[PDB]
RNA sequence: GCCGC
């Protein structure tokens, strides 16, 4: 992150443009998903998968008695084009690059969208889970969890 | 007429919840079954609700309680 | 004055021909003013011809040679009446007038050499502190008009496909709310504004009429539904070999 | 304790140029009277201007007349510059007929009773062959400011025939005004100012009369600061309720429910009006049937209900 | 639907929250509202009657339309919306005409100017949408840019010029050492002409201090100043020092005083202060009567001597080359270097002549001061122009060549006040065309980058209050070799400390942990000698499917810490991608 | 899309579109000419010894590159010899100092590198080239006003543009003006040159108000009065935006350069009311509307003054045929031409028979398809151009 | 139609405290707001009668720069305080008032000797603070009437410096106006749209009331035009 | 093809 922030800021500072470093670090974070697996024991073995799913699964496995089940992982770095096409929502990433490449894999895998992002809800026509629509999305989540 | 809602924002500080609270109060005053708690200066129900929030006599909790009291009355 | 122009537009644009044209137009109109004043008092043709000759042969070794000596007496009068408004100067593209020549033409017209005069405020009568440049400039009216560029729509016709309003004036269309506009609305956090732009008031066939009825009734409640464009997309994708569905 | 300016030494350079002198003035008043006078005189002075024209053959402006050198638009633009001084009237008609050769000018406008052409050498048209004639009727009105022909519509209250040639009216006889303050020659007083006003006009308004008019306007406007002090409509509604020709049972029911006007009734919903005693399901439709023939559905919403 | 469009003009009478709407656009954008009000007031019983009445446009319809526009905000948007400032909310003011009137203070944020630009109009016909427009999207709400935190709604151009002209001094002017009881008296004397803004005189002055906890203390002290500075002091709100106005206010002091007012006083006062500043700047810029004349471009007298000496170097170096001891590269590089040196020397001579051009006598003998040259005032104030533009106008046009990137040996020794040759103009056309073609091609490359950034970052919302993690990143000033570009304060302001900050004295801790750092804390740590601060970042949030509000500092658009539900990913993408159109490729 | 050094006297390096077509659309320089093969040429003056000669040669890009060509702004003597020994020239895509003898050719004119449109910018050399591009481009968007006004400051190229464009009326064999009018000019040709037999005179029909491709107005007004001598190539009548044979596409404004209370902020322009009152910058716009009648399966489509289900008020301005009177002022949705199309009906219902009994024979069965003015269009009837098919009855108008 | 002009009606006056007022007049014809506001401001800011302190005589050093005998306030500040003192002189062209004070305490306007023909509007106006010692201060100030504002450019009275030392060259503010400002806004009446709305903001020394000052200014301006409105009177 | 970037 230090290398990316310093390198990109050199271009901007040379021309006299002021941008806070938080914005560059926000986009580096989106580049640091999709960790690989170099272990096993938790139904993961040598594959590229979401970092958040690994940490959530490891915490559950470590919470129980079988703490050794938790799998060691190696974090990856993707480009902005390659990371945006690797999202778990097929409705997005089919509205961005090529639909045929994404729609073909989604049909074979038989995945679901679950409409958790801003782009997905914009296409459908629902209130965004951000801003004034953030509260409305939270209330619906409790009802789904409570049945 | 209120150019700046800062006071209303700071009364309950989120800048998002107040927009909803004011929408609820404005629906109450516009659709029916409610009268303003502040003098009405020929201005719209939106700014009336915002001024009521700024004066400190309208918040989400009181809307919840007043609703409970009026439901128990019926 | 007829027009007031901002001085700030000149130095950052490097439009120095503006100022030189203004100064030379001031000089030309000054010469025309002198001729007009002479014609008003019905002065005899001899000295009017003398002044026209003096104005024509001014400069620093210019090629144009004109002598009123070979000019008819009546033709002198006609020429003087034709250039009564101002003297039409001509400065070729890369070989033209210089500052000194403009200055001596200004002197011959009995005008300040700097090209700046004293001006007074029309509302208070007070004199402006610094001298303000005043002259004559050639101004054009272009083919861009508000009348040909003023459009407003509340509700009109809609495309059969996607159930979305048409585009462009001369068709009573609506303004396109593009992708960057939606990004800006997302950045603000204005979810209800975005939902009212994305759904009803665009492609919700029932939502449009319900919203119109509510507004006429003074209710102001969106009651949003599902856009027809997404239904068109579902039908288009199903028309391939792919089955796409909405779970409950 | 202040000296009052006097109108002295009014000298007239030309038929249009003139000079007006106000000899005694205090220290600062020179400009206060001046700038105010310049603004009043440039903004609001009365005058007379050509309002519309009626040429024989021409019916619009984008045509041409055979034997006439200029277009109708150029003739109208020439007539816009015609300066006249009428007395006792506001709608004189200036008939003009001239057949032959040479430029046609105001001079040969038919001599009206009380109408003065200030400059009769103002050309308006040219004739180019012997067997050609021009005949036109010119309407002159009195006004105060710039009134465009397109902006006025009350003239269209009565339909104008095809053939009118209306022209924008300016009505302002003043073209240029300059003023300057000098030191008064009065040596007994320590220091006094003298105001000199140069006005260039079209020859229609007198200089002294213009100054008097401007001063009167200023005084009337100042009169307000001298003592500032100060410190359910539509005819179908509001109609008698016994105009619907209802049945007998409705008459007592409407009286029982205090329904006496038409507007108050149309504010009643079906579900709440049914609760009224002995209203009747069929009789309710009779009420709706009659109000439907008028176009008045039940359930309307008025804002204020007056006693009348 | 409910959309409009036309050309924009300027409205200087407008308040910041106001915009001028053509009355012909309204009555169409608000037709259903007009129908509802017509039917509600009893003027029309049926919808057909209301439609017919609106079609005829009677006067009562115009009265109803004004009430419809009495309290309903509207949105204006400019076509290339690089950022959310692309569309802003306003309260419409009905005008007679066909062009939208726009406030001059929002033009920079819109990147708009009045030479043919058009905007779109949208109506939020919902209680929720109206409130969102009033509470989130109004112009008086977004004053700080959500990219660096600096004020985006600031005076520029004529406002800056007028404020700069008002707050200047002259060594000898009408009034000298005059003592006045009040700034209003200085304004009264100035209106009488007794007091001169350039003239420097002493007036009784008072100040209010917020040092007392939530209280302002009066402080009346006679001070040295000028008439114009005292006159401008009448606009400043209470709680600001008098030292803020005893300066040129060169367009940087104005932004600084706006920022200090926002940080000390709040939003409603700063919004007013900005409106008052724009009004008074316009008025005094008009009163100054600034104008541009051919004589303002002063060519230094020694320019021809430098040109002749450089010509002598070129001839001698070429002779050295003709003798055969100099290679082509050596002579080419040397000629380029000496032409650059001569250009620098002539530019320095021009600037030195034009800076202190006014040699003015005093009460005794004669002095020299900063010049009142109009072009120099325009450049110095920051209103418009720079040194490079002026150097071209009065000094050499310089060395330039862009056929393939090389440099032509003989430069353009003529400015724009003097003419160019056919050859010199033909040479400059190469660079002109290169720039104009670069402008119309780089725009796509920037838009594609913005699309990719937005699509990668759109799924980022603040969904937590505090994750409690101890991870962070070290923050140090950006020092390159021996030169520094970014102090620690800029890189640290508005961030939350991951660890305690210790002074060089051991055990001692100046600041606590998990604490947002603001102007007071940054000033406190600037007094000491702390060089590295550990601050938590979003790359170590430790929260899945979102970030915490503590790992993300304050939002730059509002001094407070960011709230839950804010789409930070779209903000970051827009703030990175809004420039790039101005990046030189 | 870049400027090439061989573009010197062939294509102007100023005039070109801005956004997508920059560098791909060009204009000829004022002196440029094309080779028989099809290569651009530019003229130069030959130089023999140390003196230039008035003989002129046209050289292509290769031809110009081969010789050392001097600059247009190099001083000369009475005999034609350069005042200064060392002169500036172009040898091979470059420029440097050469002796006068070294030069083989000289630039005919400085404008040689400027387009005709750019040739019209006074003080062009004091303007930025990229900025000048904008001025040259914007010069071609100006609309002619009510009255043409000559430039007070020009460049001397206005007469060439005005005459060579074919907009004015130029005396082809001018003699002496015999008759003048707003629509015609008749010239009695001089007897010194004549075609034997039948003698002859010259008739010029000046163009009156007419639509242009951009809906502006093109009009011609005479410049001669009566009995005026006329030579060959003289201008008799000037067209749109022309004043006595000079290109006059704008007006001369008295301008002050100052800020005025924020009303000229950015590029805003503050205009006085005297400009509006004097009708400067007022233009005439002409529009064309057409109505066609075609036979239909129901039957022929007839054009008539009578219209079913329309009040007398809409028929006030119609002729007996059913067309707006010449000179009528029309606004909104007024009726221009009255046309009715037949409907299809062969089953006479008793109600339909009743409708035919009380009302006219057609009983308004024929639909209304008439030419109405579109909303937002206010116009005055100027010219009607009825065209009739061979065989069908001629229209009354 | 002609000769008839719009007159303002329902004018609004907003009085703040007792020396600040805000007067609004509407509607006005186009351009008349600027005319009226400028004329009224000019006369109010330059030609209005009133009385003000013009000369000061302090016992001790008579130089412009003086040691002030340890009075804790510079003589410049003393002259500044006496400059703002407002008096109402009755039936006198000039009058001399003497104030002497002993003992620690602030010297107020109520400490001046009592004259029946001179009124002090702000007796709590502070002239000089105590020397901080049991010292005695003697002052001799004369108030004279005049017009407008007369800066102390020079005395040009008596001979040599005899009058300048006696006068001490105190700036004279005869006019009882502290600030006068106007703004012209947009107002519409019936179908007309281009009318003026005039807003006047004035503050006063307290000798006169803002509205009374407006009345006096308009009165003298109207009386200046009598020689041209008399015969041409309705 | 043009306009605003
Ligand atoms: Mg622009
Ligand atoms: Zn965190």
């Amino acid at each position: 992150t230090r290398y990316i922030v310093n390198e990109v800021q050199d271009v901007y500072r040379l021309q006299g443009v002021k941008i806070n470093d938080k914005h560059i670090e926000v986009i580096v974070r989106q580049m640091l998903r999709k960790a690989t697996i170099v272990n096993a024991g938790s139904s993961d073995f040598l594959e590229g998968e979401q970092v958040e799913y690994s940490r959530v699964k490891i915490a559950n496995r470590e919470l129980e008695a079988n703490g050794k089940v938790g799998a060691t992982y190696s974090r990856d770095l993707l480009g902005i084009t390659k990371a945006s096409l690797a999202t778990e929502s097929f409705i997005s990433a089919a509205s961005f690059q090529e639909t045929t490449r994404v729609l073909t894999e989604a049909a074979v895998a038989g995945k679901r969208d679950e409409l958790r992002g801003l782009k997905e809800n914009v296409i459908v026509g629902r209130l965004i889970p951000a801003g004034t629509g953030y509260a409305y999305h939270q209330d619906r989540m409790r009802r789904r969890a409570a049945g | 007429a209120r150019v700046t809602v800062q006071d209303a924002v700071e009364k309950i500080g989120n800048r998002f919840d107040l927009v909803l609270v004011a929408a609820r109060r404005a629906r109450q005053m516009q659709v029916g079954g409610k009268d303003p708690l502040v003098p009405e200066e020929n201005d719209k129900t939106t700014v009336i609700a915002l001024r009521e929030i700024e004066e400190g006599l309208i918040n989400n909790q009181i809307l919840d309680v007043r609703e409970r009291q009026e439901q128990q009355e019926q | 004055v007829d027009i007031v122009l901002n001085p700030l537009g000149v130095p950052s644009r490097m439009n120095i021909g503006q100022i030189l044209e203004t100064h030379l137009g001031m000089a030309a109109k000054g010469i025309g003013d002198k001729i007009n004043a002479m014609l008003k008092q019905q002065q005899e043709v001899a000295k009017l011809r003398e002044f026209i000759q003096r104005a024509y042969d001014l400069g620093a070794d210019v090629r144009q040679k004109v002598d009123l000596s070979t000019f008819s007496d009546e033709e002198v009068m006609r020429l003087a009446e034709n250039l009564r408004k101002g003297m039409p100067i001509a400065t070729p593209v890369f070989d033209g007038a210089k500052e000194a020549e403009i200055k001596e033409l200004l002197k011959l017209g009995d005008l300040p050499t700097s090209g700046q005069i004293r001006l007074y405020d029309g509302r208070t009568g007070e004199q402006f502190e610094r001298p303000v440049t005043v002259g004559y400039m050639y101004m054009l009216k272009l083919n861009h008009l508000v009348d040909d560029k003023m459009h407003a729509r509340s509700t009109g016709s809609y495309s059969l496909v996607t159930q979305q309003p048409l585009g462009g004036k001369a068709q009573f269309g609506g303004q396109r709310f593009g992708e960057m506009e939606v990004w800006a609305l997302e950045a603000y956090g204005a979810a209800y504004t975005l939902q009212e732009m994305l759904t009803v008031k665009s492609d919700d066939v029932n939502g449009r009429t319900k919203m119109y009825k509510n507004i006429v009734d003074g209710n102001h409640q969106m009651e949003p539904g599902m856009p027809e464009s997404f239904n068109v997309l579902l039908k288009e994708i199903r028309s391939l070999g792919i089955n796409i569905e909405l779970e409950d | 304790e202040f000296l009052k300016p006097r109108l002295v030494d009014i000298e007239q350079v030309s038929s249009t140029h003139a000079k007006v002198t106000l000899e005694p003035l205090e220290r600062g008043f020179g400009h206060t009277l001046g700038n105010a006078l310049r603004r009043i005189l440039l903004s609001s002075m009365p005058g007379c201007a050509v309002t519309e024209v009626e040429i024989d053959g021409v019916l619009h402006e984008y045509s041409t007349k055979e034997g006439v050198q200029e277009d109708i638009l150029e003739i109208l633009l020439n007539l816009k510059g015609l300066a006249v001084r009428v007395q006792g009237k506001d709608e004189v008609i200036l008939t003009l007929n001239k057949s032959g050769i040479g430029p046609v000018t105001a001079a040969d406008i038919t001599h009206d009773g009380d109408v003065e052409i200030v400059k009769p050498q103002h050309v308006i048209c040219h004739l180019t062959d012997e067997n050609a004639s021009i005949s036109m009727r010119i309407k002159v009105q009195r006004g105060r400011g710039y009134v465009p022909a397109s902006t006025r519509i009350h003239s269209e209250e009565d339909e104008r025939p095809i053939g009118r040639l209306l022209v924008d009216a300016c009505y302002s006889p003043v073209e240029r005004i300059a003023y300057n303050v000098e030191a008064a020659r009065v040596e007994q007083r320590t220091d006094l100012d003298k105001l000199v006003i140069e006005m260039e006009t079209n020859g229609t308004i007198d200089p002294e009369e213009a100054i008097r008019r401007a001063a009167t306007i200023l005084a009337e406007q100042l009169e307000a600061f001298v003592d500032l002090r100060d410190v359910e409509f539509d005819p179908i509604l509001l109609r008698p309720v016994d105009d619907l020709e209802l049945t007998v049972r409705s008459a007592n029911c409407l009286k029982a429910e205090a329904i006496h006007y038409i507007g108050d009734l149309v504010q009643r919903t079906e579900v709440e009006l049914l609760k009224t005693p002995n209203l009747g399901k069929k009789s309710l439709t009779e009420i709706k049937d009659v109000l439907a023939s008028r176009g008045l559905s039940l359930g309307m919403r008025l804002e204020n209900w007056p006693p009348a | 639907d409910y959309s409009g469009r036309s050309v924009i003009t300027v409205g200087p009478y407008l308040r910041l929250h106001q915009c001028g709407l053509p009355k012909k656009m309204a009555l169409e954008l608000f037709k259903p509202f007009i129908y509802g009000k017509l039917e509600l007031r009893g003027l029309a019983t049926t919808i057909k009657a209301a439609k017919k009445m609106v079609e005829r446009e009677e006067a009562v319809v115009w009265d109803i339309l004004d009430e419809v526009i009495r309290e309903h905000p509207v949105l204006l948007n400019r076509a290339p919306t690089l950022h959310r400032l692309g569309i802003q909310a306003f309260e419409p003011v009905l005008i007679e005409g066909k062009a939208i009137q726009l406030h001059p203070l929002v033009c920079a944020a819109y990147n708009a100017d009045f030479d043919g630009d058009q905007m779109a109009v949208h109506v939020p016909l919902t209680l929720e949408a109206q409130l969102e427009a009033r509470a989130l999207m109004m112009s008086t709400n977004n004053i700080l840019s959500p990219a660096n935190g600096e004020p985006i709604i600031v005076p520029s151009q004529d406002v800056v010029l007028g404020l700069y002209y008002m707050t200047r001094d002259c060594v000898n002017a009408k009034g000298e050492g005059m003592v006045l009881t009040g700034p209003k008296e200085a304004e009264r004397l100035y209106r009488s002409g007794l007091a001169s803004l350039h003239a420097r005189v002493k007036v009784r002055i008072t100040e209010y201090e917020k040092d007392a906890n939530g209280e302002l203390v009066a402080k009346t002290s006679l001070k040295d100043t000028t008439v114009g500075r005292a006159i401008l002091w009448m606009i400043v709100p209470k709680g600001l020092p008098y030292s803020i106005v005893n300066q040129a206010l060169g367009k940087k002091a104005i932004s600084k005083m706006l920022n200090t007012c926002y940080r000390i006083l709040g939003l409603k006062p700063t919004v007013i202060f900005a409106d008052q500043i724009m009004y008074t700047g316009f008025a005094y810029a008009a009163r100054s009567g600034a104008s541009v004349g051919i004589d303002d471009m002063v060519i230094p007298e020694k320019k021809h001597e430098i040109i002749s000496e450089a010509e002598a170097e070129v001839a001698e170096i070429q002779e050295q080359f003709q003798s055969g001891l100099v290679t082509a590269g050596e002579r080419y590089n040397k000629v380029i270097d000496i032409w650059a040196a001569a250009n620098d020397r002539v530019s320095k001579a021009m600037m030195d002549n034009l800076q202190t051009e006014t040699v003015i006598n005093r009460d005794g003998q004669e002095e020299k001061q900063v010049s009142f040259n109009s072009i120099y005032m325009m450049a110095d104030s920051g209103a418009r122009g720079s040194a490079a533009q002026i150097r071209q106008l009065a000094g050499m046009r310089g060395l330039m060549a862009k056929p393939d990137g090389s440099i032509i040996e003989t430069p353009i020794t003529a400015n724009f006040r003097e003419g160019l040759n056919v050859l010199q103009y033909f040479i400059s056309t190469h660079g002109a065309r290169k720039g104009l073609a670069d402008t119309a091609l780089k725009t796509a490359n920037s838009g594609y980058l913005t699309r990719r950034l937005v699509d990668v970052a759109q799924d980022l919302v603040v969904t937590e209050d505090d994750c409690g993690t101890h991870e962070g990143i070290m923050m140090t000033p950006v020092i390159e070799g021996g030169d520094v570009k970014e102090p620690l304060r800029d890189r640290v302001l508005g961030r939350v400390t991951a660890e305690d900050v210790l002074k060089p004295g051991t055990a001692d801790i100046l600041v606590p942990r998990n604490t947002l750092l603001h102007e007071q804390w940054c000033d406190l740590l600037e007094e000491n000698s702390v060089d590295a601060v550990k601050v938590r970042s979003v790359v170590s949030c430790d929260t899945d499917f979102g970030v915490c509000a503590h790992c993300y500092g304050r939002d730059l658009a509002r001094g407070h810490i960011i709230n839950k539900g804010e789409a930070i990913g779209v903000i970051a993408a827009q703030s990175i991608g809004e420039p790039g159109t101005q990046l030189t490729m | 899309r870049d400027v090439h050094p061989t573009h010197y006297g062939r294509v102007c390096p100023i005039e070109t579109p801005e956004g997508p077509n920059i560098g791909l659309i060009n204009s000829l320089s004022v002196y440029a000419q094309t080779n028989e093969y099809g290569f651009l040429e530019t003229p130069y003056r030959k130089v023999t010894d140390g003196v230039v000669t008035d003989e002129i040669h046209y050289l292509s890009a290769i031809e110009e590159g081969n010789y050392v060509i001097a600059q247009a702004n190099s001083n000369l003597d009475e005999e034609g010899h350069f005042v200064e020994d060392l002169v500036t020239c172009r040898s091979k895509g470059e420029s440097s100092l050469f002796s006068r003898d070294q030069v083989d050719y000289m630039d005919v004119s400085t404008q040689q590198v400027v387009s005709v449109g750019a040739s019209l910018i006074p003080f062009l050399e004091h303007d930025d080239a990229n900025r000048a591009l904008m001025g040259a481009n914007m010069q071609r968007q100006a609309v002619p006003t009510l009255r043409a006004d000559k430039p007070l400051v020009g460049t001397g190229m206005e007469r060439a543009v005005a005459v060579d464009s074919g907009v004015t009326a130029v005396a082809k064999r001018g003699g002496v003006v015999q008759y003048v009018d707003a629509s015609r000019i008749v010239i009695k040709v001089n007897e010194d040159e004549m075609y034997p037999g039948e003698a002859g005179i010259d008739i010029y029909n000046l163009t009156k108000y007419t639509r242009s491709n951009q809906n502006t107005c093109i009009n011609q007004m005479p410049c001669v009065s009566l009995g005026e001598p006329v030579e060959r190539g003289d201008v008799l009548a000037d067209g749109p935006s022309t004043d006595l044979g000079e290109l006059a596409l704008g007006q001369n404004m008295r301008v002050a350069f100052m800020p005025w209370n924020g009303y000229n902020f950015e590029d805003s322009i503050l205009v006085s009311e005297r400009v509006v009152q004097e009708d400067r910058f007022t233009t005439i716009h002409i529009q064309e509307l057409a109505c066609v009648s075609r036979d239909t399966k129901l039957g022929p489509e007839e054009i008539t003054a009578d219209i079913p289900n329309v009040g007398e008020a809409a028929l006030s301005k119609l002729d007996e045929s059913g067309i707006v009177y010449i000179g009528a002022e029309v606004t909104g949705g007024d009726i221009l031409v009255g046309k009715v199309t037949p409907k299809g009906e062969t089953q006479l219902t008793p109600e339909e028979k009743l409708l035919r009994a009380i009302f006219g024979e057609k009983a308004s069965d024929v639909k209304d398809s008439s030419l109405r003015v579109p909303n937002g269009v206010s116009g005055t009837v100027i010219d009607v151009q009825v065209f009739t098919r061979d065989g069908v009855e001629k229209d009354k108008r």
